């Protein structure tokens, strides 16, 4: 099919300007198409025609395709600003639609935040029921990267372990969870189990015994 | 491809007019200089019936004006008077579906294109333009011909160029003999604003194709102006037929002047005597 | 009042069928191009199929050629997707957009998809509706601040999304952080939510967790209380 | 897929040992602490015969196969290997596309339980070679079955980087197939350079319980061939209808077990409910 | 004296049978598994079909399945392939090729093609075959080398491709250039094999050109003599 | 289905040092073949498994398949070493051999030669048949790019004129050939048909009459 290339993420400064990268095979023949889309809403489109923006959209916004080179301009950068973008042609040599891999603009400025780590050991109700889970929450942290690793008493845990993916949480922080899924004589036989949160360089351990 | 569908369908009434005196070709590549040379060849007879029609290539809306499916004959006469190049090709054949073989000959703005295939024609067949406007400048992108092509027996793709998108005058007599299909062309550019030229203008040979195959119809493929939101293009047909012709070469090997022996009892003896003068 | 509402999305077996509909309102329907375009979660824009102004041309994407049809009804201003031989790839919120036709064309040269309707949620899963077995997660002071305790509920083992947990019937509102699900590798989501409470009214107070689960008419009003030693 | 297909088929001649005092699991699904409990369940008998056989998995145009084994009321299966050449076995009836059955296999990946109408290959292979330019080995051939349709059940975990190629590994598994449920448990002890089967006593943790509901009679192991241009030993034997006496410590771990049925020792150990053989 | 002969191309029609040959020698065939590669004219390697050592395995390029069948015997070490139902993009230059099995495996890890054939064309076409006029070109010393003249044959307007060309049945080699076919705008091709010969004896030596057409069955034997203006 | 992309030119000048890029999917956990092929010639294993070569292969072939990228080298480049060189794995993926889209390895920078040109009129054979045609040959000229142009009398000829692409001989020159089809009665009516070869900036014509 028709590949429409992007680089995955751009990062920029407030009042700077960002630049993103259309790649196609003979777009300077091709008329681009770009849509922002802010996490949680439906995109917008924001230029079309390679240059023209619709009646809402600011002046900040432009396009060109010149060259073989489509690009989408963003000047005066603000923090409303961050969302995908994505452009997108109509391609006739094979009757499709094709909408680009997608660009994720950050702006950067806020400081980096450490996670808050809340580790809840299994329930009694929970191993009545012949089953054990291992509750780690994960809050407040920036940016939205985490490797999280479980522990029996001081080896590693890679079976029932499941662990989300980083969200905004309402406040431009991130949270993610992760399970540990063990039996309740696991639980029961081995002297505490660990939650392992590292965030840019840093750990923060928390850790459960049976005997509580 | 994918024909493009369209629910309104019409073409316009045909309109005739006069060949004139137009449609004299070069029938061998002989260099003959100062004389009167004769020859028994397929011409378009002085002053024969032509049909003309109008290529509609922009809607301003939602009428597909389609061009009409002609005989061809023993030959054809084809002119174009347009400014911009509307008129792109033709296909030839008989039934003009998978069942035979068909002649295509389109011209984008790349390079001339010529196949004969099974071709599974569309009904409209479309070649679409749009205007880039950050490069100003005409950008063809859509070409929806035939859906199907199978069992091809020629191709030729010639070389690339590029096709710039006071009118302009392309004359071709095509000839379909002996498995060849042999064309002939002129390009001068006329200063009429409606109608065919009344004038003299021998067609040189451009290039004889051994297709081996049978032509009773063709059809006109032009070019339709894609615009957001009236000087169309006009074509010109007449038919060859089997005519004795008194061809005139200047020192230099152009053909000047003709006589079409058989027209009226003044070139009969025109054609006798081996001369042009009318006072004889 | 221009607008689209997508609707007839639903959580769905693989291969069964499933219609989707677009009404739409506030403009010249019979002067569009509609487009349906779907977003895997987490993933990018994927086109699906597009029909023409008075449906006489469509367009569809080699991922669903042979399973989706696209239709549109002109004096009812609604455009359908109707999907076949559903896989689980299938799994998307689905868009639809209008875009201008010029004169009878809308290839997508001058115009776009400026017109965008709220989208509307297809999962195809293997799983089957079961609701959620809920536990307490006990208060403990470790992680929070002084004088303050962090309690909890899990809502574990459910399909499909979405459910809600709120805290004494509404009552408890503030400090309440209620985490996204997992998909575990069963195919099940659990969830838990957390609210931070004073250390000392925990003697007295007492709190109840409210989960709601519509996809399986389940609710559970769980009552968590301190752990005794 | 497609099998690849071999015209020199052998294997090699079954051995035998004993189960000593293997194969004991959790039956129940209840939680027990501090008490000595009696079960009837499926239990592998102790000092019961057990086969065992060699999975070749680098060898002469020779293609050594794993025989098609029965599964009768439940199997104890173990391997004794330092590299991991078991990768899973194939569970099923006629093992055709007449009829569903389970495959468990471990690939490099993760691991993958499906149920489908497989059409087994006759020589299930599974293929590594050693790629010289990053001095490790790398699996590229999985054919197992040329064809997986109508497909009731799907399971795979989480990616992960399985290494490839005297402390042996002793794996062992406990396989029943009750009322439509396919139950396993297991164990991974680092064992030491035993002649077969390692005496001692380890109980086997309940690994997961398939919903599948197809029906199981026979079953064939998996294993991985090292391309080039000892090996692994698995054990299996079959459980019985016994009558177990396990003893549950405050933890909630079975820590030892008496075959009531065994000897008029443990006959008697069963009617006292004691675990004390000096009395 | 390792080789691999290829035969048995030609031309046919869109939808009709052509079976192939590889003829090896100077090897211990059964312990080689055979390939067959194609090459369209003016385009890159595709590989079609293999097969094992022993026959007992063979794996298909996917736009030959169900078309093509590949085989081999062991006792007469040939290699063949049924090409069935053939289509226009089927035509190529087909090459065989060996592969060394390690221990009943011939997957191509630790091993490649080591030794390929010259190969055999196979053109499928829809156009009529055409057989080539062959003319002489008189011998013209204007631009060679001392007592030398260059005589020649025009292998004129001919399809499909391969011709060859000798000389005096091969007794002639030194001096002989053949200068690859023109595809000419009609779709026919033409070529030019020369040859530079001693410029005073050409009126009393005799110059045959052997012009072979296998596609159209046509064998000329052209003599070239000098020319009598 | 797998793609095996290379680049598809490289040149190179004589005694510097060809690298051959080869790319895929997870290509670094496959194992590599390169194979040589020489106008008009079969192909020839030059490396294989990655790094191995075989039994005649010279020193100055090597390959790599370390890092992600897969590369053949061609050290200390001649003029014999001008030819496509394709990459060639075993998907078990697809159950394909897969081969890459190629490279075309050219020698620039050799000593310039300039082509002969040697041109025959219509044999009296040919004549009789109602054709004519004249056979303009170009052979030994370097590099392989020549311009020809026909003439009648002293005007250039517009159709009728077929002319081959350059290729490589056996002593590393280039070869062309240029047709001019006639009638018997046009070559008749002409005092004299031209061959002009034009290569790096210098012309040779040739000129045949129908007197002789
Ligand atoms: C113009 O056409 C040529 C030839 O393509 C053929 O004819 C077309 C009209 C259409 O029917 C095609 O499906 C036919 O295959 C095009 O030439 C191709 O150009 C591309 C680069 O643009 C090149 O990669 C291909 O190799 C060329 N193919 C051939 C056979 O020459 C050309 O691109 C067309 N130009 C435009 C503007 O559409
Ligand atoms: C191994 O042998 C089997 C049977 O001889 C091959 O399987 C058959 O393949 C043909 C096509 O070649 C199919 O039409 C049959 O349906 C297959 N039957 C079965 C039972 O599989 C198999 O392809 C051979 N292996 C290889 C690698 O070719
Ligand atoms: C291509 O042609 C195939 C063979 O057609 C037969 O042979 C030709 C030469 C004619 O004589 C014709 O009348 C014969 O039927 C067809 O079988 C095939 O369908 C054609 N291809 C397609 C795509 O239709
Ligand atoms: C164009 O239409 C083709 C067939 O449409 C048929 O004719 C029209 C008039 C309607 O009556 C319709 O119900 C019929 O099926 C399609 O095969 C073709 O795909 C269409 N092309 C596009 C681009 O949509
Ligand atoms: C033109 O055609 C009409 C009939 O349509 C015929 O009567 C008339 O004679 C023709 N005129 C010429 C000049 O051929
Ligand atoms: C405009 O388009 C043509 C092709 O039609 C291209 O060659 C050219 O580079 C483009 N831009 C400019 C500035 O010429
Ligand atoms: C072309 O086909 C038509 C339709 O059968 C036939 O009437 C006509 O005679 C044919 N012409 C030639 C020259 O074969
Ligand atoms: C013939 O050509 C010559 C130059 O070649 C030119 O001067 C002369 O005008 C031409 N003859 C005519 C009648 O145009
Ligand atoms: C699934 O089983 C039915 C019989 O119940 C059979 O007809 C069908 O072919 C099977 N599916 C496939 C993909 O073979
Ligand atoms: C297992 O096989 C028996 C014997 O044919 C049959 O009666 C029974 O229904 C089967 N069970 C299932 C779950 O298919
Ligand atoms: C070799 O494979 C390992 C993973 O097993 C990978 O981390 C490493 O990058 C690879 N190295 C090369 C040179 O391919
Ligand atoms: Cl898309
Ligand atoms: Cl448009
Ligand atoms: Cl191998
Ligand atoms: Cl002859
Ligand atoms: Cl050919
Ligand atoms: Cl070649």
């Amino acid at each position: 099919s028709y590949e429409l290339t992007q680089p995955p993420s751009v990062s920029v400064a407030p009042g700077k300007t960002a630049t993103i990268t259309c790649g196609g095979n003979n777009i300077g023949t091709k008329s681009v198409h770009w849509y922002q889309q802010k996490p949680g809403q439906a995109p917008v489109l924001v230029i079309y025609y390679n240059s023209d923006r619709p009646s809402g959209i600011p002046e900040r916004f432009s396009g060109s395709n010149s060259g073989n080179t489509v690009t989408l301009t963003i000047s005066r950068v603000e923090a409303g600003d961050e969302a995908d973008y994505y452009c997108q042609v109509w391609d006739s040599g094979s009757d499709h639609y094709v909408f680009g891999t997608g660009t994720k603009v950050t702006v950067v400025g806020q400081p980096k935040a450490n996670p808050t780590v809340t580790l809840f050991p299994p329930s009694s109700e929970e191993l009545q029921a012949n089953k054990a889970t291992l509750v780690c929450l994960i809050s407040d942290f920036y940016p939205g990267a985490v490797t999280v690793a479980w522990k029996a008493d001081s080896s590693p845990v890679k079976a029932g372990v499941e662990t989300t993916t980083p969200s905004k949480q309402s406040n431009n922080k991130y949270a993610a969870s992760s399970y540990l899924s063990l039996t309740p004589e696991q639980w029961k036989s081995h002297r505490s189990y660990s939650c392992q949160v590292t965030h840019e360089g840093s750990t923060v351990e928390k850790t459960v015994a049976p005997t509580e | 491809s994918q024909c493009v569908n369209f629910t309104t369908r019409t073409q316009l009434p045909p309109a005739y007019t006069n060949s004139f005196t137009r449609g004299v070709y070069y029938p061998d590549k002989v260099f003959r200089s100062s004389v009167l040379h004769s020859t028994q060849d397929l011409f378009l007879p002085f002053f024969s019936n032509v049909t003309w029609f109008h290529a509609i290539h922009v809607s301003g809306g939602t009428k597909r004006f389609a061009n009409p499916v002609l005989p061809f004959n023993d030959g054809v006469y084809f002119a174009s008077t347009e400014k911009s190049n509307i008129i792109r090709g033709w296909i030839f054949g008989t039934t003009l579906d998978s069942k035979t073989q068909s002649l295509l000959i389109v011209n984008n703005a790349t390079n001339v294109v010529i196949k004969v295939c099974e071709f599974q024609f569309c009904n409209d067949p479309f070649l679409g333009v749009y205007y880039h406007k950050n490069n100003k400048s005409w950008m063809e992108s859509e070409f929806r011909v035939y859906s199907s092509a199978n069992n091809c027996t020629f191709e030729y793709v010639s070389q690339p160029f590029l096709m710039d998108l006071f009118k302009n005058l392309r004359e071709f007599v095509f000839k379909n003999i002996d498995g060849y299909f042999k064309i002939y062309s002129k390009h001068t550019p006329i200063n009429l604003v409606r109608g065919l030229p009344q004038g003299f203008s021998a067609l040189e040979p451009l290039v004889d194709l051994p297709i081996g195959i049978n032509i009773t119809r063709f059809q006109t493929l032009h070019i339709s102006y894609l615009t957001p939101g009236a000087g169309a293009a006009a074509y010109y047909v007449g038919y060859l037929q089997p005519r004795t012709f008194l061809l005139k070469y200047n020192e230099n090997g152009t053909i000047t002047d003709a006589v079409d022996c058989a027209l009226d009892p003044l070139s009969e003896t025109k054609c006798t005597l081996k001369s042009l003068n009318d006072i004889f | 009042e221009v607008q689209l509402v997508e609707s007839g999305g639903g959580v769905v077996q693989p291969g069964r069928s499933l219609r989707l509909s677009c009404a739409a309102s506030g403009f010249t329907f019979s002067s569009y191009g509609m487009h349906w375009v779907r977003q895997a979660p987490g993933k990018g824009l994927e086109w699906v199929a597009v029909i023409w102004y008075d449906g006489s041309n469509n367009f569809y994407a080699d991922s669903v050629k042979g399973r989706f049809t696209i239709s549109r009804d002109n004096f009812k201003n609604t455009l359908y997707l109707q999907m076949n031989s559903l896989r689980a790839e299938d799994t998307a919120v689905y868009y639809c957009a209008r875009s201008y036709c010029s004169g009878g064309f809308c290839f997508g040269y001058y115009y776009g998809l400026d017109v965008w309707g709220q989208g509307t949620t297809v999962t195809v899963s293997s799983a089957s509706t079961k609701g959620p077995s809920v536990f307490p997660l006990a208060p403990s002071s470790k992680s929070t601040s002084g004088g303050t305790a962090a309690l909890g509920c899990l809502v574990k083992d459910y399909f499909p999304e979405p459910v809600t947990v709120s805290w004494n019937s509404g009552a408890l509102t503030s400090g309440v952080h209620t985490f996204p699900a997992v998909l575990q590798s069963s195919g099940l989501y659990s969830l838990s939510s957390v609210v931070t409470v004073p250390s000392s009214s925990l003697g007295t107070q007492t709190y109840i967790c409210n989960v709601n689960h519509k996809p399986s008419n389940t609710k559970v009003d769980k009552k968590v209380e301190p752990k005794s030693c």
